[PDB]
């Protein structure tokens, strides 16, 4: 439809400017008459001057065509527009069917269980793994030196936040 | 065979198609009113008088799609009492006779009315081997009566500034 | 998809285009209407006003389908950019599996 | 041709279908971020966004 | 132009939620490869070790 | 905004907190390799020496 749509903008664009032209023509059959008039040429003067008239309704008869097939040019392109419309949703509608055939919703739901849980188990992974790299470098990270400087960078910034021989002679005892 | 999903596809296209068929014929009057007007300009009264009888009859008949939209419009409410019950209903018997009457009436500008009536035929033909006399009178094919037409002309040259004389 | 996700969003450009095409010839058709009524010619005045009209309507007519056409192409834009991303996380599933 | 081919029916059926499966897939979008809310609940404690 | 704006706007907070979910979700997996790499290369060093 | 806020806030402090653990596991790592060489040179040594 589109090579129909293309004939009648072409075919509007031609009768504008057949109304363009028979436009200029009639000032150019004006002009003449008035040299025709000042040389005295009566005869040549009815013809250019019924000439002037002929282009003038002339014109106005290209113009109203013009605007018809203008019109109907309009409505042949909001067709070919809504029609790609259409196609492209039946596309997206079947391209949706296959998409939520092939992945339903009870799989959608299975997925992400099986992904919540996946990544609860690497979580934990996660964890022990921490715990032994603590445990590998505790000589590198006393818990007392961490905690006087914590307390003492806190105490710099105004914030405000032995056992090993008391619990040895308790287990001397009992 | 009655397929219920059918009908009520059928009946929202008659809805739609309705609505813009009322449009479209009002502007068409709006256009036609002002050329009965200038024909009473011209002074041809005649052929004025059978314009109007043109434009009464394009009147009634959007009157009657208003009163068929109104009429499909309560098929599409009350579509449950249809797909459910076997025996037809009596706030739904004026409509569907009046469908199945209506429909081969327009057969030319709904084409959808010719499919609504074979399945409401489909559906009710135990009791179809009621219909709305306004809507008979609107749909019937009779000529106007002159006075109608008169007085239709009279309130154009008001509208439209233009001298006529009636009868 | 991304095919037809494309060809909804060329659409509502084309019917924006048009709008903004038709508004402009409503422009140009009310200056011939100037233009027309100064030379003293009514019946192309009257051609020139109903060209104006019908480019309004029209104008009109294309912003509002541009509108519909663009509100379903971002509901299928969205529909491709999450499809992408459930097939990501089913990939993502099968690889920690 | 475009008219036969594609009926008013169809494109009833069609819309129809349309507009089902975008429903279907605003719920497979919400039940999505539901997991992945669940998921990194641990990252958006809801008092610290209060 | 009124109700294209109020689309707009909705849409716009919609992609904006999207795109947090899947900021979230992506988040996690960019640290699960990275932890993944992280066991890789301590299996490394335990067998080079070994 | 508010949630992307604090997933941001917390995803970092456990991105800086496993970086802080591999850091460690990186140390201990390169002081294996370093005096891995240092026990080679050493065998060398007392090869040629003898």
């Amino acid at each position: 439809m589109e090579k129909h749509l293309f004939n009648l903008k072409f075919a509007a664009k031609e009768l504008s400017r057949s109304a363009k032209k028979c436009d200029k023509e009639e000032k150019a059959e004006k002009a003449k008459i008035e040299k025709a008039i000042q040389k005295g040429n009566m005869e040549v003067a009815r013809i250019h001057a019924e000439n002037a008239i002929r282009q003038k309704n002339q014109a106005v008869n290209f113009l109203r065509m013009s605007a018809r097939v203008d019109a109907v040019a309009a409505r042949v392109q909001t067709a070919v527009t809504m029609g790609k419309v259409t196609k492209s949703m039946a596309g997206v509608v079947k391209s949706m069917d296959a998409t939520l055939k092939t992945m339903n919703l009870e799989k959608i739901s299975a997925l992400m269980d099986k992904f919540e849980h996946q990544f609860e188990t690497l979580d934990v992974q996660t964890q022990q793994m921490e715990d032994t790299m603590s445990s590998t470098t505790t000589l590198t990270t006393p818990q007392n030196q961490v905690d006087m400087l914590l307390q003492e960078m806190a105490d710099e910034a105004g914030l405000d936040l032995e056992l090993s021989q008391r619990l040895a002679r308790l287990r001397d005892q009992v | 065979g009655f397929k219920a999903e059918r009908l009520r596809v059928n009946l929202r296209l008659v809805i739609n198609r309705l609505k813009l068929l009322e449009k479209k014929k009002t502007e068409l009057a709006q256009k036609a009113r002002k050329e009965i007007a200038d024909y009473l300009a011209a002074g041809k009264d005649e052929r004025a008088r059978i314009r109007v009888e043109h434009i009464i009859r394009e009147d009634y008949l959007v009157e009657a799609m208003e009163i068929l939209e109104l009429y499909c419009d309560l098929l599409l409410a009350r579509f449950g009492l249809i797909q459910s019950m076997k025996e037809l209903d009596s706030g739904l018997a004026e409509s569907v006779s009046t469908l199945i009457w209506a429909a081969p009436r327009l057969q030319s500008e709904v084409a959808e009315l010719k499919i609504v009536a074979d399945q409401l035929c489909a559906k009710y033909s135990k009791e179809y081997g009621t219909v709305n006399d306004r809507l008979m009178h609107k749909l019937s094919v009779e000529a106007p009566p002159k006075i109608l037409v008169e007085r239709y002309l009279i309130e154009i040259a008001k509208n439209y500034n233009v001298p006529y004389e009636p009868d």
